[PDB]
RNA sequence: AAAUAUGUAAGAUCCUUGUUACUUAAUUGAACGUGGACAUUGAAGAGCUUUUAGUGGGCCAUUUUUGGUAAGC
RNA sequence: GGAAUACUGCCAGCUGGGACUGCUGCGACGUAAGUCAAGUGCUGGCUGGUUAUAUGCCGCCCGUCUUGAAACACGGACCAAGGAGUCUAACGUCUAUGCGAGUGUUUGGGUGUAAAACCCAUACGCGUAAUGAAAGUGAAAGGUUGGGGCCUCGCAAGAGGUGCACAAUCGACCGAUCCUGAUGUCUUCGGAUGGAUUUGAGUAAGAGCAUAGCUGUUGGGACCCGAAAG
């Protein structure tokens, strides 16, 4: 019946991680695509105050 | 011998599941980047209207009294609140409705969402809280550091790899961007979704910037109350 | 195990890992004061000369240099200034080694190891000034200002840096 | 706070009745009769405790009936029935229905219901000399109910 | 702060391993139920132990005559009966109807009454080998608590008012 | 009255089929009960039992008071 | 329309740098060789207490009495030793543990080493149903629901069957009452049926007894002492 299940182990021990950049890698993904992607960015704004 | 030694080698396997979820995510997170550029223009883009609409609306109302005609912005905002007073001299009463909230103690925060009923249960905690919007990105600071495991497991942090394979989410992707982005749309089951695990623990205001008086409103010049801009700043200053 | 509390047994070596973060550090420290690193020399006083090799900050100022001496031998300090600015040798130290040993060439090697960067020195001095180059020496903190000349230059000049460091030690047990 | 007189609670399980109240029987009169002479006792047991010991215990000699089903007088079965008066029949365990219990058994009753000849499946329910109580012996001897030294 | 968190913390836990263990082979038993239960799928195994933890109030007696309707009756037609307790020899209907019985401790009757009738008596240590998994089981059961020796103490107890 | 108030302050499954009942004209109805089928912002703050102890003399403040000129009444 | 910035974001991370650390499922440079995060070296040597100062607890102590104790409330000069929940009964539990719808054995006899011990006949109770002044009488079925569970399943869900602890809900019975009372015998009166009731009992609300160590309760002096007393 057993063999059907396991062992063992743990194991947290630390966790306290950010900005590095290595953690930084970790945390992301997106936030690294999107790290290259920002700011918001264009143009136009002017209408608004000229109106 | 031998035999247990080639199922090691399947662990090898489960090397690559997960793997095969993180090029999933990379994708998932590329799409979700322009979910981001969203969640920032949308209330630029509200006050575009108003803008292009009135050239009149502007001189008339630094000058004198009255106002115009032809249209007006709803809003919506979700909030966090953080307990900012603590035990000592109040009622159960108002305590029971923390517990309710998820505030067991002070410089505890839980993050509420946009509705009448929520602001007539948050007035009799009222004094009790600071409160307002924190923006899209003070809230990716706030998560990082604050945030825990769920149930199951113990209190495992919401630091990067615990997120990216852990987090249990039956309605949608759990991955740090992802989740982020659909609390603050406030859409479909992000109620359930604001159903962290469960109270972000705070730090103390550095510098006390985040502590202007207990005693005060924002009206009688305080911490106390809501406020979108404030909130901002204080959660810096819980870091 | 068994049975039947429990008390051991041994271990290590591990780790672990880091490596563009290895470095930062390592040139450098240097790029925040100027300078080069150790050897260093005695421009003034006299104008012809001489060498050390900075073994040692007890804490910068009070600073430890040295040489040979078993026997009879020759000097020495714990100093808090009195004469030395800097070369163009660095090592991967700053300035930690250290006593006050030495021995087998030490004092002469170095002798005419300094020449060199002396000679270099002087017409630089005579370039600038000589007299007003005491007054810089005397400091000794230091650093930061002008970081410098040339000399030409270093591979046998490090080789007795490396050595003096080494050299410096001692083991082996003595009474006297 | 004690003594122990102080607390104690209160000294003897009075002022229970008077000021205190709660517990047991309390407040008595009440029957009292029967004395200590005219007095106990009836043994009474179950048919059931006969017929689980039916088929261990058992081959009880004839007449017609079956393998299992036996007669057995009832007195001999019933520890302390000698110093008793007279020895009562009652009535089967479970099973089924409003419910039987299958014995033909039946013998030495010192007495017996109109609900325990009836739903013991049917039997030879006899009486012993003692329950007729219009037994008469007058002098002579038998029926003597059963002594032992 | 506090409460609910109070409250949990003020609580307990839970079972509990029984006290004392004059029996040596009980103390083992039940290390070896928490053990079967946990490298296996067995609810029942797990349960069990508990049980046996408890001292007078979890313990549960069972009579032949209420494995003998319940279970035994061609209802299911012949699973395992875990007994927690002991089985108590009451009955007879010229019983049974077979089975595997698994308990802690019989009576004597008891288990010659069941060998006689079908299966085998088995104090569970059999029964846990050849049925392992636990399925083809019911885990009966209570009483335990039911009337006699509840809160029916004290005196002459202990009605309604 | 209307209170205005404010704390409060209790309160948040359906259908069909058959069979039974029922109170009330040998009279009209529901509603009972069953048997069978069909279809439906929160989070451990939490249920029950045995046995146990220290009272069974309080105090202050805040708010709302009631007596008292008042009072560390 | 060019005109700082309030309030605000990101990544780009440049860059000065203190104080506390030391087998899992990955993400990132690299087709290739493979490697980067998570879960430190080089020299000079080889602390607890006790006497006395700075600063703070302190508004002793410890107790207790108290709403409030430093208390101008109460007790103790100092120290060693002595100095307070005892025994068992009986009732109720808790806990184990052995036989179990009965279990239980004084004392004899036999044997016995130091008393002890053991075998057995087995002196004698609360259980094995109850009511009640007493005559007298005397029964076991059935679900409804949640949920522990199996199987039929499909399988990381789940329902429908089938069996039921348990608790809640319902009925139904056995005695007691209270009321019609057959069959009838026919001096006499013994008693089926059936219902309502309150209470007690029985089935799916079925089980102990024994000793043990312990708690409580009453007790006996009853945790110890303290009084004038009769």
């Amino acid at each position: 019946v057993l063999k059907k299940n396991p062992l063992k182990n743990k194991q947290v021990l630390l966790r306290l991680n950010p900005y590095a950049k290595v953690f930084a890698a970790e945390k992301l993904g997106s936030k690294k695509a999107e790290k290259t992607g920002t700011k918001p960015a264009a143009v136009f704004t002017e209408t608004l105050k000229h109106d | 011998i031998l035999t247990p030694e080639s199922q090691l080698k399947k662990s090898k396997a489960q090397q690559k599941t997960a793997e095969q979820v993180a090029a999933e995510r990379a994708a998932r997170k590329a799409a979700n980047k322009e979910k981001r550029a969203i969640i920032l223009e949308r209330n630029a883009a509200y006050q575009k209207e108003y803008e292009t609409a009135e050239r009149n609306i502007i001189q008339a109302k630094r000058d004198a009294k009255a106002a115009g005609s032809y249209y007006v912005e709803a809003q919506h905002k979700l909030v966090f609140v953080v307990r900012i007073k603590g035990i000592n001299k109040i009622p159960p009463k108002p305590r029971k409705v923390l517990q309710l909230l998820r505030l067991t103690r002070i410089n505890s925060g839980t993050f509420v969402k946009v509705t009448k009923a929520t602001l007539e249960l948050l007035k009799l905690i009222e004094p009790y809280v600071a409160y307002g919007y924190p923006s899209y990105s003070t809230i990716r600071q706030l998560v990082y550091k604050r945030g825990f495991g769920k149930i199951n497991k113990q209190r495992v942090p919401l630091s990067d790899n615990a997120i990216i394979e852990a987090n249990l989410g039956k309605y949608g992707i759990l991955s740090i961007d992802d989740l982020i982005h659909e609390i603050i749309t406030v859409g479909p089951h992000f109620k359930q979704a604001n159903n962290f695990l469960w109270p972000f623990k705070l730090s103390n205001p550095s510098g006390g910037w985040g502590v202007p008086r207990k005693f005060k409103h924002f009206i009688q010049g305080g911490s106390f109350g809501n406020r979108e801009e404030f909130i901002n700043k204080l959660v810096k200053s819980m870091n | 195990m068994s049975a039947q509390k429990a008390p051991k047994w041994y271990p290590s070596e591990d780790v672990a890992a880091l490596k563009k973060t290895r470095k930062a550090a390592r040139p450098q420290k240097l790029r925040a004061s100027l300078v080069p690193g150790t050897v260093l020399i005695l421009l003034a006083g006299r104008f012809r000369g001489k060498r050390v090799v900075y073994l040692k900050h007890l804490e910068d100022n009070t600073l430890l240099i040295s040489g040979p001496f078993k026997v009879n031998g020759v000097p020495l300090r714990r100093v808090n200034a009195r004469y030395v600015i800097a070369t163009s040798t660095k090592v991967s130290v700053e300035g930690v080694n250290v006593e006050k040993f030495n021995v087998e060439y030490f004092a002469k090697e170095k002798l005419t190891k300094k020449e060199k960067k002396e000679a270099n020195l002087f017409p630089e001095q005579q370039n600038k000034e000589i007299k007003a180059e005491r007054v810089e020496d005397q400091k000794v903190v230091d650093k930061a200002l002008i970081a410098e000349i040339k000399k030409t230059p270093l591979l046998k000049q490090y080789l007795s840096a490396s050595f003096s460091l080494k050299n410096g030690d001692k083991p082996h047990m003595l009474k006297f | 706070m004690p003594s122990r007189f102080t607390k104690t609670r209160k000294h003897r399980g009075h002022v229970s009745a008077g000021k205190g109240r709660i517990g047991k029987h309390r407040k008595h009169p009440g029957g009292r009769g029967m004395a200590g002479g005219q007095h106990h006792h009836r043994i009474n047991m179950d048919k059931y405790h006969p017929g689980y010991f039916g088929k261990v215990g058992m081959r009880y000699f004839h007449k017609q009936q079956a393998h299992f089903w036996k007669p057995v007088l009832n007195l001999d079965k019933l520890w302390t029935l000698i110093p008793e008066d007279k020895r009562d029949q009652y009535l089967k365990s479970a099973s089924k229905e409003t419910a039987p219990v299958i014995d033909t058994l039946a013998a030495g009753y010192g007495k017996i219901l109109g609900k325990g000849r009836i739903p013991n499946v049917p039997v030879i329910v006899k009486a012993r000399f003692v329950s007729k109580l219009a037994e008469e012996k007058i002098r002579a001897a038998g029926g003597v109910v059963e002594l032992i030294a | 702060m506090g409460i609910d968190h109070t409250s949990k913390q003020h609580k307990r836990s839970g079972h509990r391993t029984a006290p004392k263990s004059d029996n040596v082979y009980l103390k083992l038993l039940v290390k070896l139920y928490t053990f079967l239960a946990r490298r296996t799928d067995a609810p029942f195994n797990k349960v069990v132990l508990k049980a046996l933890f408890l001292s007078k109030i979890n313990r549960p007696p069972v009579s032949v005559s209420r494995i003998a309707r319940a279970l035994k009756q061609e209802g299911a037609a012949n699973k395992t009966v875990v007994v927690v307790g002991t089985v108590t020899d009451d009955a007879r209907i010229f019983e049974f109807p077979k089975t595997t019985v698994a308990a802690l401790r019989f009576t004597a009757g008891a288990r010659a009454k069941i060998v006689k009738a079908g299966g085998e008596c088995i104090t569970l240590d059999q029964l846990a080998v050849r049925a392992p998994k636990g399925q083809n089981t019911l885990i009966l059961r209570g009483p335990r608590n039911s009337r006699e020796a509840v809160r029916h103490f004290g005196m002459g107890p202990h009605k309604g008012k």
